[PDB]
């Protein structure tokens, strides 16, 4: 947090923890309603967390809606969170540099934007008017032999 | 032969010719080579001695004898015919690598209208994650300035074919010279003029954006604290000697034809002053804006070390973000290894040991100090595209200023002989000089093109001058001077010269200059070879590596083929007067 | 939605109005412990719609 907002920065207290498994949850809603065409009604309760500390990094994990026997397997909550990360952290005004999730790293957005070169077109001009002088005052210089 | 005008000009000529690249370029990186302090106290030592005086003797020897760089040494003994040569063909060597700045501040320039600034972020990688291997372990702008204008290759055995943009840039410098120098120097005085008003509204801007920037005192405080440690490096005081006599012109053969057109009713001994002073100082301002900058950049990279480190020790044993400053830091550096000392052991070895005097030190070494960290504090503005044109036109101005002042060195001494200016036109010997040189310095733009200018930058100049303006006194004052010499009287009529100019330039300037000759040459004869810095991209830090055989020998033939025309006329005249 | 957000504007089914269920309670949760300073476990059922 104190890196992010810098000041600020709110407290998190259990209500911030219950906010996150909430948000988690609506997450894994919508990965299966939009690529396995399922509804299951995840809930708060079904993001068991772990090793809660200081540095406030903890594990999670996400068990089918009332089957405490069956754990959704990593890779697709891998999926789910890279969906749907970009709304999980504004609802914290976090900045995906804040809210590290350790094996999920952002990759979107290389750089080609120039259509024209705008390198090569100023050169180009500027060495035009030059070529203008040292030709027009050859051309005077002839004049005056 | 045609005269000046106002005559507020020949000051401006002459100020113009020496405010160029040799103060707000070559000084600031010389004095970070050699310690900042300890580059200074030579200077002023030298300045007060070594640098003034022979420059009044320059002007009076081209008073005088009102001729060129050639005729005004022939008419004191025919035998001493060389030293003209020599004043020419060190002039040439100059220039031939001397334009290849202006080239290179050309293509800054260009590339400094896009948007956001190509030396202010990285491309990505080979998957889209990150920046690239050289631009985590090197800056941004040393990866532009090594590896998208340069593509320097890692040895100056690995040589390469001719590069293609920066060969172009250079072809436009030499196009915008000879587009200059068409109204022969006799009558340049405007553009002349034009360059020093310039350069100077430009500077202080910079001085009022540098000493507010957050850790701009530690440079100044760098720059000026002195070593009493290095005034023993020999290499230091032959630089210092070797610098001044590149910045006013000393030797180069051409503050004499200045003082050799303008009429004789001047009155030398304060135009030489005037001058010197002006030129030294310049250098001091370049230095406080430049090694102020610098300063800054050094605290930004020290304040990283703090983060990462302090980041990375909260990512480990864990711990309350936002807790490990500065002084927080050493406190749980110190807490963290009497309290869990399984990893500490493991943890150790790796904590960067990263310290304000070290990362102050070697931040930007090389050739490229005003190129490399100008743009750490363009990158840090406010409308930084403006105000990065406006830096790089301070370079181009200055650059071409002082190249002019080069060329009409060279020219003088040729449109002179009646046998050349008689089957060439005034046009055409200024066209053929600027195709010559321009084809002949195509070999500072291959792949391994920053070497051979850093040796084309540290032998022949320096050198050849210096074994020069001890030819030129022990003419003057032992072969025909002092006497006639000051029977300078109706030459101007300032009744004498002081004596402390007779002193200091009959019997001061060789001592000096050849004492510190054999101080130098004590360590280049005993050091063994001579090692040159690499770039070793696999790292991002320049290493060191001796030369090799030819490049040994090229070093060799850049003094010998500029100092050895001397004798060589000598003997000419001993044994073409023969029947 | 599309007058704010104009385009990208997502749509609003039952994972929406479950999100805005669960930030009223939150909500709820806050308040009832920096002015009342009780502990009382609303939950996303207790918000009817
Ligand atoms: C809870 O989930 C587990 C899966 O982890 C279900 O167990 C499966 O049950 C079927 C038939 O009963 C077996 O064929 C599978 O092999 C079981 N899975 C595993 C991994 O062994 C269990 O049925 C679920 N609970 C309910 C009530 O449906
Ligand atoms: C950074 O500094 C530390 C301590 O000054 C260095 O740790 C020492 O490393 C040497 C090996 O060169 C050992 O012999 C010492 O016993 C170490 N000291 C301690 C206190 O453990 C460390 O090597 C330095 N880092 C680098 C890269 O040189
Ligand atoms: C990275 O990019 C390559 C294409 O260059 C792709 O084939 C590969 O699967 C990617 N790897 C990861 C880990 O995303
Ligand atoms: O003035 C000259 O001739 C060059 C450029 C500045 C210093 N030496
Ligand atoms: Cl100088």
């Amino acid at each position: 947090l104190k890196s992010a907002l810098g000041d600020k920065a709110y407290e998190w207290n259990d209500n911030e923890m219950y906010l996150f498994r909430s948000s988690v949850a609506y997450a894994m809603r919508q990965y299966f309603l939009k690529v396995k065409n399922q509804m299951i009604l995840f809930g708060e309760e079904d993001v068991r967390v772990a090793n809660l500390k200081p540095r406030i990094s903890f594990n999670f994990f996400v068990t089918a809606p009332k089957n405490v026997s069956d754990i959704i397997p990593r890779t697709e909550v891998e999926k789910a969170i890279r969906m749907s990360r970009s709304r999980i952290n504004d609802a914290f005004r976090l900045n995906d540099n804040s809210l590290e999730f350790l094996g999920i790293q952002p990759t979107l957005g290389p750089p080609n934007q120039p259509p024209v070169s705008i390198w090569l077109i100023v050169f180009g001009v500027v060495m035009g008017v030059i070529v203008v002088g040292i030709v027009i005052l050859i051309f005077t210089g002839i004049r005056d032999r | 032969r045609p005269l000046w005008a106002n005559s507020l000009q020949f000051v401006f000529a002459c100020i113009s010719y020496a405010v160029g690249l040799g103060n707000v370029w070559r000084f600031p990186y010389l004095c970070q080579m050699y310690g900042g302090g300890s580059f200074l106290v030579p200077y002023i030592i030298m300045l007060i001695v070594e640098g003034m005086p022979l420059l009044y003797l320059e002007l009076a020897v081209g008073q005088r004898m009102r001729q060129g760089s050639i005729g005004a040494w022939r008419t004191i003994s025919p035998y001493l015919s060389g030293v003209g040569v020599a004043s020419v063909v060190v002039s040439f060597f100059l220039s031939m690598y001397y334009n290849v700045i202006n080239a290179w501040a050309f293509w800054y320039l260009f590339h400094s209208f896009q948007d956001p600034l190509p030396w202010s972020v990285c491309p990505l990688n080979g998957n889209h994650t990150g920046y690239d291997e050289e631009c985590e372990k090197a800056s941004s702008t040393q990866y532009f300035w090594y590896r998208k204008t340069l593509n320097i290759s890692p040895s100056l055995q690995e040589n390469g074919g001719v590069q293609w943009e920066p060969a172009l840039c250079l072809l436009l410098a030499w196009l915008v010279v000879y587009l200059c120098i068409l109204r022969g120097t006799e009558s340049t005085g405007k553009v002349v003029y034009f360059t020093a008003s310039l350069p100077y509204c430009v500077l202080i801007i910079y001085l009022i954006r540098g000493l507010t920037l957050h850790g701009a005192t530690n440079g100044l405080m760098y720059m000026f604290t002195p070593k009493i440690e290095q005034l023993a490096n020999p290499k230091a005081w032959i630089n210092a000697a070797t610098q001044i006599f590149f910045s006013l012109g000393l030797g180069f053969g051409s503050l004499i034809a200045f003082a050799s057109y303008n009429e004789p009713s001047n009155n030398c001994q304060k135009h030489a002053i005037i001058v010197s002073l002006i030129n030294s100082f310049t250098s001091i301002f370049a230095s406080i804006v430049t090694f102020s900058i610098y300063g800054f950049k050094a605290t930004f990279n020290y304040e990283n070390c703090l983060k990462k480190v302090s980041l990375l020790l909260t990512n480990t044993f864990d711990l309350e973000d936002g807790f490990l400053t500065a002084s927080n830091l050493e406190q749980v550096k110190g807490y963290l290894a009497s309290a869990y000392p399984s990893k500490y052991s493991e943890m150790f070895p790796q904590i960067k040991n990263c310290s304000l005097e070290s990362e102050l030190d070697t931040a930007v070494q090389g050739t490229g100090l005003a190129f490399i960290v100008y743009t750490e504090a363009i990158k840090n503005m406010e409308v930084s595209q403006l105000w990065s044109v406006l830096y790089f036109f301070m370079l181009l101005m200055l650059g071409i200023g002082s190249m002019l002042g080069n060329t009409a060195a060279i020219l003088t001494p040729l449109t002179d002989s009646k046998i050349i200016s008689s089957h060439l036109p005034k046009e055409a010997i200024s066209g053929l000089v600027c195709l010559v040189n321009c084809a002949i310095g195509m070999v500072f733009t291959m792949e391994a093109g920053n070497y051979w200018f850093d040796i084309f930058n540290d032998y022949a100049a320096t050198l050849s001058l210096l074994l020069i303006v001890l030819v030129e006194t022990i003419a003057v004052c032992y072969v025909y001077g002092l006497r006639r010499f000051e029977s300078d009287l109706k030459a101007m009529t300032g009744r004498a010269v002081s004596w402390y100019w007779k002193v200091m330039w009959a019997g001061v300037s060789p001592l000096l200059i050849v004492s510190l000759f054999v101080f130098y040459l004590s360590d280049y004869i005993l050091t063994g070879t001579l090692k040159y810095q690499a770039w070793d991209a696999s790292q991002g830090q320049l290493v060191t590596k001796d030369y090799p055989a030819y490049a040994l020998a090229v070093i060799g033939l850049l003094v010998a083929s500029s100092t050895m025309c001397i004798p060589l006329a000598a003997l000419g005249t001993f044994v073409q007067r023969r029947l």
